[PDB]
RNA sequence: CAGGCCUUGACAUGCUAGGGAACCCGGGUGAAAGCCUGGGGUGCCCCGCGAGGGGAGCCCUAGCACAGGUGCUGCAUGGCCGUCGUCAGCUCGUGCCGUGAGGUGUUGGGUUAAGUCCCGCAACGAGCGCAACCCCCGCCGUUAGUUGCCAGCGGUUCGGCCGGGCACUCUAACGGGACUGCCCGCGAAAGCGGGAGGAAGGAGGGGACGACGUCUGGUCAGCAUGGCCCUUACGGCCUGGGCGACACACGUGCUACAAUGCCCACUACAAAGCGAUGCCACCCGGCAACGGGGAGCUAAUCGCAAAAAGGUGGGCCCAGUUCGGAUUGGGGUCUGCAACCCGACCCCAUGAAGCCGGAAUCGCUAGUAAUCGCGGAUCAGCCAUGCCGCGGUGAAUACG
């Protein structure tokens, strides 16, 4: 396991775990999948924006 | 034992050239160390758009430069004869050290 | 206050810079500066032959540049002794010791540069800037091209009160990133102040 | 810029603290970057041109 | 909780302009531009006139501001209050 | 916190390295 | 801004000329700039016995063409930009309608994120725009292995260290992959709902990209440019001061008011960057900033680097506190010619307001907000809590 975080790390074993789980015997599939372990989270941290002050964080504005 | 580091603006430029300094190189001596690819450095230039105020303009440029190591062990003249003569690339800078 | 550079924005596709060479990290600005010092001269003791585009390539100390033009004959020079005169005096510029070239460009009228060039010349004459947009984009309409479009800024026709003439046929997709549509831009200094001209030629597409 | 202000490129300034910048094109000061030796405008304009080597619009 | 390290700097225009002055008598006034130089010893009983950037001060450099930089003594702004 | 500089967080802030942030 | 100072002028081209003209080192005055002066010191092509006569580069002065002006006009302008708004629009050609301005097309019915598509229709089409072509992220394959690795074996000073291996991770170049293709239902069609397979599903997530026009929008202090204006000064040099002033008002932020916390120790997970007079391992001196020495790297093979939040343990015990660090006194490091005005950092002391904020008001719909740390440009140093960007942990809610 390497980059990231322990929390993202998890996941990726996961990911693998429900893998190699196949391979070992592929009808696992029909009953690992119902559950999504075999789906990648393409869930990401999103590019920080000019102009704004995160990506989406948007500078305020007084009396405008 | 020579060590080859192809570097460039271009990628394809560099895997043109890198391509031929193997292709070459593959018959008068060794089979080369197989052309390596070699993490990208990358410069950013984040400009307002406009001259005066507007400070949320902005626009992105950037200089990507790429990499290569090819890597040819056990030179043999002709090895070397079919580089000193060869040549072609323009965006290209070669750096080669044994 | 919009739109890209149609050629900036096109440069990783249909469009290859006007100077390739490559690294540097501690002579580029200096290359760079060069390649400037360069075309100062060549958009100069240059004009008139259509100077449409100013290529470099660079190898250590050793300058190409391709000057592209309509009239070479004007560059050349009688039996060819100006050719030899820009080398040297060209030199003068950098030590390097650079080669020179004389590419022609085959039909201006698909040129945006030079297209923009006309038309900034007329107008610098003196002539209806309306009429001069229409056959300039007539003309690269003319001889082939899928679209063309011409932009005249200014005070035109010296008006106190700026206007923009317009005039395109065909198409000219700036959107579509992968037309190929060559741009071109000319001042024009007169006796009452500049005039911006813009030229957009569409060829093929793919 | 005053003509007379591109002193700077006078090689000999009392003591080199004073040593500046400036645009190579533009003779700005406000905002010219090392790697190019021109300033934030020079070096966007050059750069749609084409005529910076290698630089590019960066996207991502 | 001032700084400088090791060399207490002064420009030799008054300094050695002033070790002159020693060797002899005191010159009442002794107008300066080194607004940066650091009081010494020697300078003590003299009188210096600093710049405010605008009109020279005459400035009874005494044993008990040895170190203050000149100036400093030497005031720039003119603020009397914004009150009316 | 952050804005005591004579602490560990202080100095990280600051980014400095010191007595109370000992580069290690 | 004050003072000292230069004038064909700090920079371009050119003419007349008393007249030395190349060049090189000092002294005097002064804050500096500048000003006065001594003084090693002219070859050059050419006429000539020579005294000497004359031109060329360079060179100073007088006078001339002229330089120079961030000096005015963005209501003379180019260029670039902001803005509605990435909103779903704006138009054209021919035809048809109308005496005409104009109308139709672009309206109507279904539908879409969309003037998206379907159906209809005196309209048939087209262009700018929407979408697509491009970049980054999700899965996989080929090519490449000094990154990777007992996956697999052997040796181990047991650090992938070594031999060795390209499998895996990765690195980076190409390529495959999703099209409502497939099943069910509604539908006239487009399309809508649901289901399967799939890493991914109906625009999968984020970028780049911004129509005709709008505003006498912004910028002549980036640059360019018409006109007006100054040309011993509205030009130029220098030294110093000012842009850092304060009784006050507002905008954007930082730190915080604490126990879901503060602190000390031990210990663990990242990405994207940067590195020549540069990043700095390691060692020593110092409480420390930092200093002295000194290996490696031109940087996937060395360094900045410690990620922080987190985990384990221990302290504090509800206090204006071991909360919070303003303010001030003192000592000192580093940069830089120089840190008084006016740098940053270290250490001791000091230790303020602040107990969650009136009327009013802002951001954000998911890997978002919130919170945590990391890098970069500019840059000697730095007033960066700004800006651009990176990854960690990771919600609430949407009837309408
Ligand atoms: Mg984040
Ligand atoms: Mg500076
Ligand atoms: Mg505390
Ligand atoms: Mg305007
Ligand atoms: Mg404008
Ligand atoms: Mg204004
Ligand atoms: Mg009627
Ligand atoms: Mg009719
Ligand atoms: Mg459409
Ligand atoms: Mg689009
Ligand atoms: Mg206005
Ligand atoms: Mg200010
Ligand atoms: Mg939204
Ligand atoms: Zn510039």
């Amino acid at each position: 396991v390497r980059g990231g975080g322990k929390s993202g790390q998890i996941d990726a074993i996961k990911l693998g775990i429900a893998r190699a789980l196949v391979q070992y015997n592929p009808d696992y599939r029909a009953k690992l999948k119902p559950l999504g372990f075999l789906t990648r989270d393409a869930r990401v941290v999103e590019r920080k924006k000019y102009g704004k002050h995160k990506a989406r964080r948007a500078p305020q504005y007084s009396k405008r | 034992k020579i060590r080859i580091k192809l570097r460039g603006f271009d990628h394809k430029t560099l895997d043109a050239s890198a391509q031929k300094i193997v292709e070459a190189a593959r018959r008068s001596g060794a089979q080369v160390s197989g052309p390596i690819p070699l993490p990208t450095r990358v410069r950013r230039f984040t400009v307002i758009r406009g001259p005066f105020k507007h400070k949320d303009s902005r626009e992105h440029f950037e200089l990507r430069t790429h990499n290569r190591l090819v890597d040819i062990i056990n030179p043999n003249r002709k090895t070397i004869e079919q580089l000193m003569t060869l040549d072609l690339p323009t965006g290209v800078e070669i750096e080669i050290k044994t | 206050g919009n739109k890209i550079h149609p050629i900036g924005f096109r440069l990783g596709i249909t469009r290859d810079w006007e100077s390739r060479w490559y690294a540097g990290k501690k002579q580029y600005r200096h290359l760079l500066l060069e390649d400037q010092r360069i075309r100062g001269l060549l958009e100069k003791e240059l004009y008139s032959a259509g100077l449409a585009r100013v290529d470099i390539e660079r190898a250590a100390d050793n300058v190409a540049v391709t000057v592209h033009v309509a009239k070479p004959g004007v560059v050349i020079g009688r039996g060819g002794e100006r050719i030899r005169v820009l080398r040297e005096e060209l030199a003068k510029l950098t030590g390097k010791n650079v080669a020179l070239n004389v590419q022609e460009v085959q039909n201006p009228n698909l040129s945006a540069p030079l297209v923009a060039q006309r038309v900034a010349e007329q107008i610098e004459r003196r002539f209806a800037v309306r009429r001069a947009i229409k056959q300039a984009v007539q003309r690269v309409m003319e001889s082939g091209a899928k679209g063309a479009k011409v932009i005249v800024s200014g005070r035109i026709g010296g008006a106190e009160q700026a206007r923009t003439e317009w005039a395109a046929q065909g198409r000219v997709p700036l959107h579509t990133l992968r037309a190929n549509i060559d741009y071109g831009f000319a001042l024009a200094r007169t006796t009452y102040g500049v005039l911006g001209v813009k030229a957009y030629i569409f060829l093929g597409e793919v | 810029a005053r003509k007379a202000l591109i002193e700077k490129a006078k090689r000999t300034p009392k003591f080199k603290v004073r040593a500046y910048t400036r645009c190579v094109r533009c003779g700005r000061a406000r905002s010219v970057y090392r790697f190019f030796g021109l300033c934030r405008i020079c070096l966007r304009e050059l750069a749609h041109k084409g005529q910076l080597p290698g630089v590019r619009k960066a996207s991502w | 909780p001032r700084s400088l390290k090791k060399g207490v700097f002064v420009d030799d225009h008054l300094l050695e302009k002033v070790l002159e002055l020693n060797a002899k008598g005191e010159k009442r006034l002794i107008k300066t531009w080194s607004r940066r130089s650091t009081i010494v010893p020697e300078m003590v009983g003299h009188t210096i006139a600093v710049y405010n950037g605008k009109q020279h001060v005459p400035v009874y450099i005494t044993e008990n501001m040895v170190g203050h930089k000149l100036g400093e003594f030497a005031p720039t702004r003119t603020y009397r209050g914004h009150g009316k | 916190g952050k804005g005591d500089r004579r602490t560990r967080r202080g100095k990280i802030w600051r980014g400095t390295y010191g007595k109370y942030r000992p580069r290690k």
